[PDB]
RNA sequence: CUGACUGGGGCCUGUAGAGCACUGAUAGGGCUAGGGGGCCCACCAGCCUACCAAACCCUGUCAAACUCCGAAGGGUCCCAGGUGGAGCCUGGGAGUGAGGGCGCGAGCGAUAACGUCCGCGUCCGAGCGCGGGAACAACCGAGACCGCCAGCUAAGGCCCCCAAGUCUGGGCUAAGUGGUAAAGGAUGUGGCGCGGCGAAGACAGCCAGGAGGUUGGCUUAGAAGCAGCCAUCCUUUAAAGAGUGCGUAAUAGCUCACUGGUCGAGUGGCGCCGCGCCGAAAAUGAUCGGGGCUUAAGCCCAGCGCCGAAGCUGCGGGUCUG
RNA sequence: GGGCGGUCGCCUCCUAAAAGGUAACGGAGGCGCCCAAAGGUCCCCUCAGGCGGGACGGAAAUCCGCCGGAGAGCGCAAGG
RNA sequence: UCCCCCGUGCCCAUAGCGGCGUGGAACCACCCGUUCCCAUUCCGAACACGGAAGUGAAACGCGCCAGCGCCGAUGGUACUGGGCGGGCGACCGCCUGGGAGAGUAGGUCGGUGCGGGGG
């Protein structure tokens, strides 16, 4: 007659961090993800946890076209 | 048949379906004009006439188009039509559904069912000079165990028969005894 | 009664009962058909007291249609229990149903035998549950 | 429906292609994502020699000696449906070094 | 000049909605791995299953823990507007960490609570200062620096307490509905559309031979139209069934569905729609604030005015910031 | 309301209102570990099922061919 | 300044699936062997090597077929920021913008780069 569930995990807070269009600087994370949502395109590195992060600093710009998944694009500014 | 028709230009129309005025589009392959019919005249000739029988449609430009229905949406807890897609038909074998019906003793009239699997008899395309008004089938004797239709016996005359499938058919259900 | 069998989860909320129909208002199976129109909770009860009140009714020809399932599972905590303490008990499932969507539906009834037999079972229900015919109103192309 | 897709890989930018067929072979270099081919040495388009496998010898040299003519040093290896044995076309100039 | 917010461009989501291709449940129909099995046969040499049923395909569904789909919005970044008790950085100084109401999106509850707990916003708290709602913090308007025997308005009203129309029109309600709530019911009225009939005479009326095979057939006593069965008739006629309700144990009988006239110009079934009636019985004295109100002093669509705050302007005076 | 009962930390899904966060004695579950390979690099192959068969074989052992684009598997509950 | 074929790409099922053609002078594939460099929990099937007497059957390209699959328009609501009201409640109505998912018409069995071979 108790209570028989009612324990929740902290949230780890995941998420996409850097849009595109915007200004970065070598080493952003551009996605907090779980799974890798996103594939790495030119200058995106993944790390442990397919964290993916910027190799370079410019304009980043996202979904290069599917078919394997989505992209990530860091591209320098010249 | 013989229905009046007018014009519309991007209007209000949610407005204009208040005096019995739905909304409505015409199309053969091109030319999507946007009419309104009115809805006794509409719903008058549609008690009877219905997906078979080809509604032809006087116009303002003295044109008479011979349309059909595509779609009645139903206004779901009003029970009435908001917006009705007509089809015009042109020089083209046009799909087309058509209301048959079983006439006989069903399964033997005591020990009979229910044969309540009308379905509108699923397609027949059709060329716009051989299109028919009545198609009949006939239930001469189905009783309960056997004789069932399968769509093998779903040869009408002419033109056409069922294109991919013969599987949708009524069938003969045991009655509710107490 | 009837229930489902199998369940992915024991328990489930309660939600709205906003929304037209989500489908559920051409008829397609038989000659008539029973219509509702306020959004309520449907019983397990109040589905077999309406169809026991058919097959009392008329006898030896025409087959019933039920287009209702309860799958929501009316969760109801014991008498002289104070708040808290975790969810109530599963008593019986409910259907949700919404206005303008017919749930029974009669077959191989006449006309004067189906309007009374189809106002019969309308008294059995908490809602306005108006009556429609077999009509044009297909969906059909 | 075979692949091994070793070309997916692509940290380097900048490789050279090899197509091995059955009577000769011919190898390319492209420069990624803009869909160029620079420099090229094709078996039967200069009809070097008749055995096969003695082609790597006198194409690692032409393309090797096009590839600086044409001023590319920094250049790579796929190795898409062939095994690394049999031809080699080994080079000493040039940055693939292999 | 970066800020709250807004405009022009991208990016993101998986909620509302919708859907079954994925995960499960499913109302039927067809096919039938097979199984109590087999009509029962030298067992495979079957046959229909009115026996059950795997899997598959259609007509149909449901889902916070399902998504082939998928907005409105929100967040973020670039440019522009935005000089505002806007922002950004440092340091000093407190208070708060019992909240509550309302609308929406929700959970628990019982789709109960002026009930509990979140989010999006407002208000009270801290504006119990003001006007309306009779009185009342969160329902509406409005953000009170002070003063004037000045106007215009917001919400709400214009029969009197109570300041302003017994205003101008078109209908509606006979219940004090207004001024207390549901399922259901009823020739209550007013409006729209369909059908039949009709002055080759229509409805309710008053008179009529209101019938012959035919008590069709063991119907278990009894089946004459009338407890309940078959497969449902025909022919005599200027109109009549295997009968509309009684009445009989069954009879008999009374009324008929169907129709002939001397009459008389309209007559029934409906499907919506506005306001109504019953359902509606609790405990000190009753009432919508009260008196009263019926071509209204209620209800629906309008129009011209007016009353109406500490709101805004007319004027004077003080303070704070630039 | 307190006591009795349940819980005290971490992870997964929903509630959770399409950025992040977000409560309840709300629902459904797991953990206090394990791998010298169940790690790194290099090189080969594509799964689970269904159909047609087999010599045993439950309808699942092992083998062949076709269909099968990810319904298998990825040490462990759930999600990606 | 063009057609055919081979590599390598970008569009992400309008590119595939299934059926019907067609091609080897020219590439490519198939084939004949394994003798060495190489290999197989086993085998030259797949990697590797000599070839190349025979072939386009299979696979591979091009062309056709809309049903199989996929994409999918205008209206019309569902839904909803925002504002205004109704219902005792469950929940609805109007305006202003925005605007789906199914379904229907229809479309398709490809489009476009770079470098080579032959005419
Ligand atoms: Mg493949
Ligand atoms: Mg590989
Ligand atoms: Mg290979
Ligand atoms: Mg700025
Ligand atoms: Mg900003
Ligand atoms: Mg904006
Ligand atoms: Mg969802
Ligand atoms: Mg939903
Ligand atoms: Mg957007
Ligand atoms: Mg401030
Ligand atoms: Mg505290
Ligand atoms: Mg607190
Ligand atoms: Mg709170
Ligand atoms: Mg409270
Ligand atoms: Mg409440
Ligand atoms: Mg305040
Ligand atoms: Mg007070
Ligand atoms: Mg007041
Ligand atoms: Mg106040
Ligand atoms: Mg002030
Ligand atoms: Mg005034
Ligand atoms: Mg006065
Ligand atoms: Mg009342
Ligand atoms: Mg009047
Ligand atoms: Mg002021
Ligand atoms: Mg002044
Ligand atoms: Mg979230
Ligand atoms: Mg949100
Ligand atoms: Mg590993
Ligand atoms: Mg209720």
């Amino acid at each position: 007659g108790s209570t028989r569930n009612g324990r929740d995990s902290q949230a780890k807070r995941l998420g996409v961090k850097r849009y595109e269009g915007q200004v970065v600087r070598a080493g952003n994370i551009l996605v907090r993800q779980r799974g890798t949502r996103f594939k790495p395109g030119k200058n995106v590195g993944m790390g442990r946890d397919f964290t993916l992060f910027a190799l370079v600093d410019g304009v980043v710009e996202f979904q290069d076209r599917g078919r394997l998944g989505r992209y990530v694009h860091v591209r320098p500014l010249a | 048949y013989r229905l009046k028709a007018y014009y519309r230009e991007g209007e209000k129309p949610s407005a204009l379906r208040r005096a019995g005025k739905l909304p409505g589009v015409m199309y053969n392959r091109h030319l999507n004009r946007k009419v309104y019919v009115d809805l006794v005249e509409f719903d008058k000739v549609f008690r009877q006439a219905s997906i078979h029988h080809v509604i032809v449609l006087e116009l303002p430009d003295g044109q008479s188009l011979p349309t059909l229905v595509r779609q009645v949406n139903l206004d779901k807890r009003r029970r009435r039509p908001e917006h009705v897609d007509f089809f015009v038909l042109s020089d083209e074998p046009v799909e087309m559904y058509v209301p048959l019906r079983f006439v006989g003793t069903p399964a033997g009239v005591r020990a009979g069912g229910v044969l309540q699997e009308i379905h509108r008899d699923i397609l027949v395309k059709v060329s716009p000079r051989n299109i028919p008004e009545f198609i009949e089938v006939d239930v001469s004797g189905l009783e309960i165990g056997d004789s069932l239709h399968a769509s093998d016996l779903k040869l009408p005359p002419g033109v056409e028969l069922a294109v991919s499938p013969e599987e949708t058919i009524a069938a003969v259900v045991p009655p509710e005894d107490v | 009664m009837l229930m489902p069998r199998r369940m992915k989860y024991r328990k489930q909320q309660r939600g709205r009962l906003k929304g037209a129909t989500k489908g559920g208002d051409y008829v397609a199976f038989g000659d008539y058909g029973l219509v509702a129109l306020e959004p309520a909770w449907i019983t397990a009860q109040q589905i077999e007291a309406a169809r026991v009140a058919m097959v009392r009714h008329f006898r030896r020809g025409g087959k019933i249609f039920i287009r209702i399932f309860p799958d929501k599972p009316y969760t109801k905590k014991p008498l002289e229990v104070r708040m808290g303490k975790g969810k109530g008990n599963v008593e019986g499932y409910v259907a949700v149903v919404k206005p303008g969507r017919v749930m029974f539906e009669v077959a191989g009834v006449t006309e004067e035998q189906a309007m009374e037999a189809l106002r019969i079972a309308g008294h059995k229900l908490p809602i306005k549950t108006k009556i429609v015919r077999r009509d044009a109103y297909d969906e059909a192309q | 429906k075979f692949r091994v897709r070793n070309r997916i890989k692509r940290t380097g930018r900048l490789r050279l292609s090899v197509f091995r067929s059955l009577k000769h072979i011919y190898a390319q270099i492209i420069d990624d994502e803009k869909g160029v081919t620079l420099v090229s040495a094709s078996s039967l388009a200069l009809k070097l020699k008749g055995n096969k496998t003695e082609v790597a010898r006198q194409v690692g040299r032409a393309l090797a000696e096009k590839a600086l003519a044409l001023g590319i040093k920094q250049v790579a290896f796929d190795r898409g449906p062939y095994k690394y044995h049999g031809r080699v076309k080994a080079l000493a100039e040039g940055a693939r070094e292999g």
